[PDB]
C-alpha cells in the first residue's frame, strides 16, 4: 500500500460511466478493425529524453502532426473491408475491371507529329549512311 | 510508481507534513534520477 | 486545427469537466497517463483540436480548471483520469463564494480574474486559431454564476469577435438546494443575454426524468448526468474534428440557428439513450433516431415543447448511415408537426453528417434546439424574484460587500422585455 | 490542344470532384497514382487525355484543375487519400477558417485575402495550355463558401479573362427538401451576382437524382457517392465530343451559341435517359427511339419542375456510344408530333445533335449498367419561372419582420443589396414571362 | 584568447562566486582536483577564458578574491570545488568592516589595495588579450561597495579602454538585511556611473519570488539563489566559449545595449525555468521561451517593467534551432506590446544563437535589458536617504575616519541627476 | 585562364563561403581532401577548375580565395571542419578583440593595422593568375567587421589595383526583422563608400530567402546553412559562363556594359526561378515559359519590393542546363506583352540572354531537386531605391538625438561623418528618382 486515493463509497459508483484504460480484444473490437496502439512502455523516455530537432517539414515542434506527416490513413484502410469513411469508395475497386477499356475510338493527334521534324534540314543534304531506299 | 505518487499530492501546501512528505518524493526521485543517469551514460558497464 | 479552449467556474464545472475529459479522452482513445492508446490514426489526426501536445505522444488537456477553493480540485485529481491536467491552470482562491452573486463578481472573483484572464491569454495566443471559448458552469452556485459569468464578462473585451457556448445548469423548478438561488439566476441571466452567442441550458431534474423512463436505472449516481451531458458536449463539436458528409462547426451551428441578437437560448437533446432490458428488442436506424429526439421525454431541460413552436432547430449525426432517408424523416417531421413550428419560416431543421461515432455506439446524434419554451423557464424564476424580493428578504448578504439596491431592479426589468420578445414569436 | 479547366468551390464541389475526377482517370487508362501504362509511344500518338491532363515529361501527368474550399476538413483527407499521388499540392487551396453558410463571409471578410492565391494558380494553369475553351465552374447556390466565394472568384475571372465560356454546373436547392434555414439567402444574392458572370447555367437538384435512384436504378438508402458520380457522367458526357471522334462533333462555343436566345435567358437543364440497373436492363433492350422519349418525361428530369406549363425554347442533344444518325432523325421525327412537348411559337428548329462514337465507361460498383447508347439533352426552357416564384415567395415570407438581418449587416453589407437583390428576381421573373 | 578576470570583494560575491565558478566547472568538465573529464572536446577549445594551465594538467582559476576579514574564505575553500583556487589568490585582512564605507574606502581597505593590485596586475599579464574584467560584491556590504568600488577605480585608472560589468547585489524592496545599507549603497552607486560600462542589478526579494512561484522549491535557501544568478553569469559568455551561428561576447553586448554613456544600468532574466511537478506538461521550444523573458515575474530585478518602458533588450540562446521561428516570435512580441517600448529607436532587440546548451537541457536564453524601470529601483534608495541624511542620524560612523560633509550632497545630486536623465525617455 | 578572385570579409562573408565552396568543390570532382580522383577527368585538359582552384604539382588544388574575420570562431570552426586541408592555413585570416558592430573601428589603428596582411593575400594569390577576371566581394552591411573593415580593404584595393571589376554579394537590413540595433549607421556609413569603389551591387534580404523557402520549397527551419545553399546557387549560376560551354557566353565584361548605363546606378536585383522541392518536382514541368515567368512575380523577390510600383531598366537572363532559343524568344516576347511590367523609355530592347549547356548540380542532403533548367534574372530596376528611402527615414528616426554617438566618436573618428552621410544618400535618390522619369 503506497497511496490509494480511497476509493469510492459505493453510492457513487453507478452502471453506466466506467472507461477504463481500453486493452482490447484481439483484432475484432473496434469499429476500425485493429488491435490498439502498443504504446511507450515507460513515460521517463518521454520526459526525460528529448531529442532537439526541429523536423524539417511541421510549423512548431508541438504540432508533430500538422499535414498529416506521419499518419498512415490511407495505407490503413487497404487492409479493412469497409472504408470507415464515406471517401474511401471513390477508387477503391479499380484493380479489379469490369470491362477492358477500347483503344480505337480516340482524338489522335497526326497533324502535329508527322507534318513537322525536329531539326536537320535534310532536304540540301546528300543522304549519307545508311540510306536504303523502297 | 514515485512520480505518479507525486502528482497525486495537494494542489497548495500550508501543513508541515505535506512539505516533509514532498521534500522525500523529490529526494527519492533525485536517487532514481542519478542511478538512471550513470547507467546510460556508457554502453558498458562495469560491476 | 480549430482551437477550442475549456474554460470552467465552480463545483459544477469541475465535475462536469471532469467525465468531459473522459469522454473526450477515451473517443481519442488515451492512457489515464496521457499517452495516445488507441486503435486507428483517425483519432490522432484532430488531436490538436481539443489537446495540446508535448514529445514522446504525452498529451495534455487545453483546459482553465479554476474556483475559489482548493478543496475542489484536489477532489479533481482524484478521479480516473485527474493526473493529465496541469498545475499551471490551477487557479484557486482563498475563501468560498457561500452561494452569494456578490462576491463571487466584485470583490473576491474581481481580483482573481486577473490571473485567470493571465492563463487563458497565455494558452489563446499559443495557438494558430482559436475557434471560440467554452465553458461549463453552473447559473444557481456562488463561483460560478458570478466569477464564470465575470470572465465571459471580461474576456469578449478582448477577443470581439470569437463563438462562445455556455453550457449552463439552470436551477431546476422543483428541487432547490439552495433558497436565495433565483438572486444569482436573474443576476446572471441578465449579463449572458448581452454577451453570449448560443447558450445551452441543462437542468438537473430532467436529466432524473431521462435515466429514469428511457434508461430504467434504480439508483442514479451524479456521474450519469455528468455522463449523458458530456456525450451530448462531445456530440455538440463532432464535426469539427472528425470528417463526414456535411460537416458543421460551433460557427455555421448559430448563423443557422440565432435570428436576432436578443433571442439566443436553447436546449439540448441526445437520441441514441435506451434501456438495458429493451436494447435487442428494437433496431436501430436512422427512424428510431428521428422518433427519439422530438418527443418531449428525451429533452434536457424542464419546459415542454408542446406549448411553444420551435423557431428553428439543428440536428448532427454521426457514425455511416445514408442520408437520403435522413432527409425524407425531417421532412416527416416537418410535415406531422406543423403547429409545432412557426409559418414564417421556410426550412427549420440543420442536417449535419460526421463519419465516426462513439466509443461503445454505432449511430449516434445529437439535438441542439432553440424553442419558445424556454421563457416557461425564465417566468417562474421571475415569479419567484418579485415575490421574495416584494418583502426585501436576503438583502444584507447583498449590499454589505459594496453592491446597490438599483442592479436588483435592472435585473427585474430586463427580464420582461425578453420575456415580451419571445412571446410575440407565438 | 482543346483544354478545358475546372474549377470546384466548396465542398459540395469537391466531393463532386472526386467522383467526376475518377470517371476521368478510368475513362483513360490512367493509374490512381497518375501514371501511364501506355504512353504515347506505345500504340501510337494519343491526345484524348490532354483535355484533362497535362503530361509532363516524365509521364507522371497532373490533373488541370483547382479545388478551393475554406475549412481544410475536405480536402485533408483528399490529400492523404487514393487519389492523393495525382493532384499538385498547389491545386488544393486550404484556408484556416471557415464561411460558415454567410455569403457576407466569403464575399467581404475571408474572401478578399485568399482570391490572390487561386488566381494565381488559374494563371499559371491558363498558361500552361495553349488551346484552352472555357471554364466549368462546380459550386453550390446554398452554401457560404460556395456561394461567395464563387460568386467573388466570377466578378473578378470575368474582368480578367474577359470573353470566355461560363458554364455552371451548379447545385440547386429544392423546392421542399432543404438543409439551411439561411439557404434562401445565399441562393438570392448570388444571382443578382451571377447574371452578368455566367453563359450557361445547369441547375441540378439532389431529391431529383433521389427520385431517379429510387424510381429507375431501383436503388433503396442511396449515398452521396451514387449521386456524384451520375454528375461526373453529366459532365463526362457534355464534354465526350471535344476529345473522341464521331459524325457530329460539338465544342464549348456552341452550347451559348444554339441554348442561349438572350442575355438573360441562359439558364438550361439537364437529363441522363438510360440510367438503368443490370437487372433491369439485363434482358430489354434499349434503342435510340425509346432512350429519347424517355428523357422528356419529368420523371426523368433532374429540376422538378413541370414542362406542361413550360415552353421548350432550345434543346442539344449529346449523343453518344454506337448510334448511326438516321435512327436519330426518325428519334426526333418522332416526338415532334406529341403536342404534350410543345414548343414555343417562334423557334421553329429548337434543335442540335452531335454524335460520338465512345460507349459510357462504367466505373466498377457503380449502379449503371453498360449501355450502348447515351443521350445528354440540356434543354432550355421558360418552366423555371416556377422554381423561382416559391423562393420568391419564401423570402418575402422571412424579411417581413427583418430575420436574420443583425448578422448579415455587421459583416462588410448593408440593407441595399438585400433590397435591390430581390427587384433583380422580379425582373428575370418579367423576362422569363414576356417570352413565354 | 579573449580572456576574462574576476574579481570578488566581500562574502555576498564570494558566496555568489562560488556557485559561479561550481556552474563553470560543471559545464567545462573538470575535476574537484583541476582535471579535465569532460567527453567531448569543444570544452577544451577556449578554455583559457576561464581556467590557464598549469603544471600537470591542472587547471587554475584566474580569479581575485579578496575580503577584509578572513571569516569566509574557510567556507569556499572548504565547499566542493573549493580545492582548486590558487592557494596564495587570497588577501585577507585583519579586521573586518562590517557595513561601512569608510573602513573598506579609506581606512583599511586603502592600506589593502596595493595587495589586490598586485595580484591584478600579475593575473592580467598573463593572459593573451584581455577581453575585461567582472567584479560581484554588494552594494549594502562594507568591503564589497567599500573595497571592491575602489578596485574599479584603479582598474579604471590602469585599463580605460577594457570593460567592466557589475553584477551588483541592490537591496531588497521590502525587508532589509542592514539598517544603513542605503548609506554604503548611495556612496557606491554615485561612483559607479563613471567607471563602468555595464552594470547588472539582483535582489533577492525577486529572486525568492522565482524561486518560490516558479521553480515550486520547498525551502529555497542562498544557495538556490546563488545558483539562479550563476546561470545568468554564465549565460552571457557563451560564445566567446563555444561556436554558433551568431556570435556575441561582452563587447557586442554594449554597444547593442546602452545609447548613451550613464545609461548602463541592466536588469536580467533566465528562460528555462519550470516546476519539477510541471516538467512533464509543457516543452520548452521557442514561444514558451520567448513568452517567459517578457513577463514580469521571471526577472531578478524587484521592478515590475509595466510602469516603466524598455529602451533595448538582449536574448542570448544556445543549443541547434534556426532564426525563422525565434525571428518571427520576437517581432511578435514586439509588435503587440509596442506601448512597453520606445519608438524614437527602431530595433530594440538583439539576438545571439550558440550551437551548445547546458547539460540537462537542450535550449536556452538569457535575458539583459535596460529599462526606464529602473529608475524605481533607485528611487527607494534615494528617498531613503533623503528621509535619514535629513535627521543627521547615522553621520558619525563615517565621519570619524576623515570623511567630508558636502561628499553625500555630492552624491545625492549626482543620483538626482542621473534621476533627471532617466525620466526624459518615458 | 578565367580566374576568379573571390573575397570574403566577415562572419556572415565565412558562414556564406562555407557553402558556396561546397558547391564549388561538387559542381567539379573535388573532393573535401582537395584531389580530383581518376574516375571524375576528362583525359586531357579539363580548364573548368581554373576558374576557382589553383594547381599545385601534388594534385593539389587550393582554392582561390580568402576568408577574412576578426573573431577566430567562425575561421576556427572551418579549421576544424570537414574541409580542413583544402583551404592552406595562410589562406585564412583570423584577429583579435572583433569589430563589435560599430563602424569607429573602421578608421582606427586597429583597424589599420591587418589590411596590409590581406592585401599582401591578395597580391599573392593574383599574382598566380594569368587571367584574373575580377573580385566578388561577400561582407555584410549591418555587421562591424563586414562593413567597416570591408571598406578599407576595398579603398585601398581600388587605390592599388587601379580600374577594376569588382562586384559585392552583401546582405542588407531586412525591412521588418533585424538582429543589431547599431545596424542603421553601421550601414549607412558603409553604403558612402561603395558608391566610387564598386562596379555592381547584389543585395540580399534575409528575410525574402525566409519567405521564399517557406512559399516554394514547404520548410521550416531555415537557417544560415540553406540560405547560403542559395546563396552559392546564383553565385555559381552567375560565374557559369566562365566555366562551361553554351550557345551565348556572358563575361563580366558584357554583364556590366549591358546592366548598368552610369556609374551610379550600379543596384542590379536578383532572382533565382526554379526553386521547387523534391516532391513538387514530378508534379509541376519545368518549360521554359513556366520557368521564366515566375521571376516577375514579385513574390518570389530576393529584396523585399514590388517591381511593379517601379520600372525595369535593365535585365540579364542566365540560362543553365538544356535551353532552346526559341522558347527563350517566344517567352520574352510574351514578357513583352503584360502591362503589369513597364520599362523606362530609354531601353528599347531591354534583355540579355545567356546560354550555358551544364546543368545545375545538386548538393546531397540539400534543399533542391535535380533540374535540369535554370533561370537567373539580373534585373536593374529603380524600384531598389525604396530600401534607401526607409533607410533614411530609419537613420532620420534616431539623430537628433544623438543615440550611440559616443563610441562612434570617442573611439578614433569624426563626428562630421554622419552629416555627408545623409547628403549624398540623399543625391543617390534623387539620382534614382531622376532616372526613372
Ligand atoms: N448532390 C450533392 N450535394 C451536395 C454535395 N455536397 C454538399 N451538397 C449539398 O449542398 C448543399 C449546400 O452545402 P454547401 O454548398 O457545401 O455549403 P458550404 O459550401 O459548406 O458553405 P459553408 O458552410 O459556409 O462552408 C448541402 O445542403 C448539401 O446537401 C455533394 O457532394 N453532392
Ligand atoms: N543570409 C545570411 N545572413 C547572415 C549570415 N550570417 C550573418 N548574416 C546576417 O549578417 C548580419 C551581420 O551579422 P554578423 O555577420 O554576425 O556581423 P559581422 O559582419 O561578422 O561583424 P562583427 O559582429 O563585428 O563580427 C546579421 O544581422 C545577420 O542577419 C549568413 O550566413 N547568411
Ligand atoms: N448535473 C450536476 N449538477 C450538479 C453537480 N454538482 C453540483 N450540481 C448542482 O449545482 C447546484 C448548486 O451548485 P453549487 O454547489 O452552489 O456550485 P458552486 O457555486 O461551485 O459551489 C446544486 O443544486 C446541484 O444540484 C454535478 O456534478 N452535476
Ligand atoms: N543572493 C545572495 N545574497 C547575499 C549572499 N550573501 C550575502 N548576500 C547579501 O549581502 C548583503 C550583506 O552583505 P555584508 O555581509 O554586509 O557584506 P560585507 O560587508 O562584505 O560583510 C545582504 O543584503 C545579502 O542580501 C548570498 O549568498 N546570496
Ligand atoms: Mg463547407
Ligand atoms: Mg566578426
Amino acid at each position: 500500500l503506497r497511496g490509494k486515493p480511497r476509493p469510492l463509497p459505493i453510492s457513487a459508483l453507478s452502471a453506466f460511466s466506467y472507461i477504463p484504460p481500453r486493452r482490447q480484444d484481439p483484432k475484432e473490437h473496434s469499429y476500425y478493425y485493429r488491435q490498439g496502439w502498443t504504446g511507450i512502455i515507460s513515460l521517463y523516455d518521454c520526459v526525460f529524453k528529448r531529442d532537439p530537432g526541429y523536423n524539417q517539414k511541421l510549423h512548431r515542434d508541438d504540432r508533430e502532426h500538422a499535414k498529416s506527416l506521419g499518419l498512415r490513413i490511407n495505407e490503413e484502410e487497404c487492409e479493412r473491408p469497409v472504408g470507415v469513411l464515406s471517401s474511401s469508395v471513390y477508387g477503391r475497386r479499380i484493380d479489379q475491371p469490369v470491362e477492358p477499356l477500347n483503344r480505337d475510338h480516340g482524338r489522335a493527334g497526326h497533324v502535329k507529329a508527322d507534318f513537322y521534324r525536329k531539326n536537320d534540314i535534310t532536304s540540301i543534304k546528300a543522304p549519307g549512311f545508311g540510306h536504303i531506299s523502297p | 510508481e514515485v512520480h505518479k505518487e507525486f502528482q497525486s499530492l495537494s494542489v497548495f501546501i500550508d501543513s508541515i507534513p505535506k512539505k516533509i512528505r514532498k521534500q522525500k518524493l523529490e529526494e527519492e526521485m533525485k536517487q532514481l534520477e542519478h542511478d538512471i543517469g550513470v547507467l546510460e551514460k556508457h554502453k558498458v558497464i562495469y560491476i | 486545427m480549430r482551437e477550442i479552449v475549456h474554460l470552467q467556474a465552480g463545483q459544477c464545472g469541475n465535475q462536469i469537466g471532469a467525465k468531459f475529459w473522459e469522454v473526450i479522452s477515451d473517443e481519442h482513445g488515451i492512457d489515464p497517463t496521457g499517452t495516445y492508446h488507441g486503435d486507428s490514426d483517425l483519432q490522432l489526426e484532430r488531436i490538436n483540436v481539443y489537446y495540446n501536445e508535448a514529445t514522446g505522444g504525452k498529451y495534455v488537456p487545453r483546459a482553465v480548471l479554476v474556483d475559489l477553493e482548493p478543496g475542489t480540485m484536489d477532489s479533481v485529481r482524484s478521479g480516473p483520469f485527474g493526473q493529465i491536467f496541469r498545475p499551471d491552470n490551477f487557479v484557486f482562491g482563498q475563501s468560498g463564494a457561500g452561494n452569494n452573486w456578490a462576491k463571487g463578481h466584485y470583490t473576491e472573483g474581481a481580483e482573481l480574474v486577473d490571473s485567470v484572464l493571465d492563463v487563458v491569454r497565455k494558452e489563446a495566443e499559443s495557438c494558430d486559431c482559436l475557434q471560440g471559448f467554452q465553458l461549463t458552469h453552473s447559473l444557481g452556485g456562488g463561483t460560478g454564476s458570478g466569477m464564470g459569468t465575470l470572465l465571459i464578462s471580461k474576456i469578449r473585451e478582448e477577443y470581439p469577435d470569437r463563438i462562445m457556448n455556455t453550457f449552463s445548469v439552470v436551477p431546476s423548478p422543483k428541487v432547490s438546494d439552495t433558497v436565495v438561488e433565483p438572486y444569482n439566476a436573474t443576476l446572471s441571466v441578465h449579463q449572458l443575454v448581452e454577451n453570449t452567442d448560443e447558450t445551452y441550458c441543462i437542468d438537473n431534474e430532467a436529466l432524473y426524468d431521462i435515466c429514469f423512463r428511457t434508461l430504467k436505472l434504480t439508483t442514479p449516481t451524479y456521474g450519469d448526468l455528468n455522463h449523458l451531458v458530456s456525450a451530448t458536449m462531445s456530440g455538440v463539436t463532432t464535426c469539427l474534428r472528425f470528417p463526414g458528409q456535411l460537416n458543421a462547426d460551433l460557427r455555421k451551428l448559430a448563423v443557422n440557428m440565432v435570428p436576432f441578437p436578443r433571442l439566443h437560448f436553447f436546449m439540448p437533446g441526445f437520441a441514441p439513450l435506451t434501456s438495458r432490458g429493451s436494447q435487442q428488442y428494437r433496431a436501430l436506424t436512422v427512424p428510431e433516431l428521428t422518433q427519439q429526439m422530438f418527443d418531449a421525454k428525451n429533452m434536457m431541460a424542464a419546459c415542454d415543447p408542446r406549448h411553444g413552436r420551435y423557431l428553428t432547430v439543428a440536428a448532427v449525426f454521426r457514425g455511416r448511415m445514408s442520408m437520403k432517408e435522413v432527409d425524407e424523416q425531417m421532412l416527416n417531421v416537418q410535415n406531422k408537426n406543423s403547429s409545432y413550428f412557426v409559418e414564417w419560416i421556410p426550412n427549420n431543421v440543420k442536417t449535419a453528417v460526421c463519419d465516426i461515432p462513439p466509443r461503445g455506439l454505432k449511430m449516434s446524434a445529437t439535438f441542439i434546439g432553440n424553442s419558445t419554451a424556454i421563457q416557461e423557464l425564465f417566468k417562474r424564476i421571475s415569479e419567484q424574484f418579485t415575490a421574495m424580493f416584494r418583502r426585501k428578504a436576503f438583502l444584507h448578504w447583498y449590499t454589505g460587500e459594496g453592491m446597490d439596491e438599483m442592479e436588483f431592479t435592472e435585473a427585474e426589468s430586463n427580464m420582461n422585455d425578453l420575456v415580451s420578445e419571445y412571446q410575440q414569436y407565438q | 490542344m482543346r483544354e478545358c479547366i475546372s474549377i470546384h468551390v466548396g465542398q459540395a464541389g469537391v466531393q463532386i470532384g472526386n467522383a467526376c475526377w475518377e470517371l476521368y482517370c478510368l475513362e483513360h487508362g490512367i493509374q490512381p497514382d497518375g501514371q501511364m501504362p501506355s504512353d504515347k509511344t506505345i500504340g501510337g500518338g494519343d491526345d484524348s487525355f490532354n483535355t484533362f491532363f497535362s503530361e509532363t515529361g516524365a509521364g507522371k501527368h497532373v490533373p488541370r484543375a483547382v479545388f478551393v474550399d475554406l475549412e481544410p476538413t475536405v480536402v485533408d483527407e483528399v490529400r492523404t487519400g487514393t487519389y492523393r499521388q495525382l493532384f499538385h499540392p498547389e491545386q488544393l487551396i486550404t484556408g484556416k477558417e471557415d464561411a460558415a453558410n454567410n455569403y457576407a463571409r466569403g464575399h467581404y471578410t475571408i474572401g478578399k485575402e485568399i482570391v490572390d492565391l487561386v488566381l494565381d494558380r488559374i494563371r499559371k494553369l491558363a498558361d500552361l495550355c495553349t488551346g484552352l475553351q472555357g471554364f466549368l465552374i462546380f459550386h453550390s447556390f446554398g452554401g457560404g463558401t460556395g456561394s461567395g466565394f464563387a460568386s467573388l472568384l466570377m466578378e473578378r475571372l470575368s474582368v480578367d479573362y474577359g470573353k470566355k465560356s461560363k458554364l455552371e454546373f451548379a447545385i440547386y436547392p429544392a423546392p421542399q427538401v432543404s438543409t439551411a434555414v439561411v439557404e434562401p439567402y445565399n441562393s438570392i444574392l448570388t444571382t443578382h451576382t451571377t447574371l452578368e458572370h455566367s453563359d450557361c447555367a445547369f441547375m441540378v437538384d439532389n431529391e431529383a437524382i433521389y427520385d431517379i435512384c429510387r424510381r429507375n436504378l431501383d436503388i433503396e438508402r442511396p449515398t452521396y457517392t451514387n449521386l456524384n458520380r451520375l454528375i461526373g457522367q453529366i459532365v463526362s458526357s457534355i464534354t465526350a465530343s471535344l476529345r473522341f471522334d464521331g459524325a457530329l462533333n460539338v465544342d464549348l462555343t456552341e452550347f451559348q451559341t444554339n441554348l442561349v436566345p438572350y442575355p438573360r435567358i441562359h439558364f438550361p437543364l439537364a437529363t441522363y435517359a438510360p440510367v438503368i440497373s443490370a437487372e433491369k436492363a439485363y434482358h430489354e433492350q434499349l434503342s435510340v427511339a425509346e432512350i429519347t422519349n424517355a428523357c422528356f418525361e419529368p420523371a426523368n428530369q433532374m429540376v422538378k419542375c413541370d414542362p406542361r406549363h413550360g415552353k421548350y425554347m432550345a434543346c442539344c442533344m449529346l449523343y453518344r456510344g454506337d448510334v448511326v444518325p438516321k435512327d436519330v432523325n426518325a428519334a426526333i421525327a418522332t416526338i415532334k408530333t406529341k403536342r404534350t412537348i410543345q414548343f414555343v411559337d417562334w423557334c421553329p428548329t429548337g434543335f442540335k445533335v452531335g454524335i460520338n462514337y465512345q460507349p459510357p465507361t462504367v466505373v466498377p460498383g457503380g449502379d449503371l449498367a453498360k449501355v450502348q447508347r447515351a443521350v445528354c439533352m440540356l434543354s432550355n426552357t421558360t418552366a423555371i419561372a416556377e422554381a423561382w416564384a416559391r423562393l420568391d415567395h419564401k423570402l418575402d415570407l422571412m424579411y417581413a419582420k427583418r430575420a436574420f438581418v443583425h448578422w448579415y449587416v455587421g459583416e462588410g453589407m448593408e440593407e441595399g443589396e438585400f433590397s435591390e437583390a430581390r427587384e433583380d428576381l422580379a425582373a428575370l421573373e418579367k423576362d422569363y414571362e414576356e417570352v413565354g
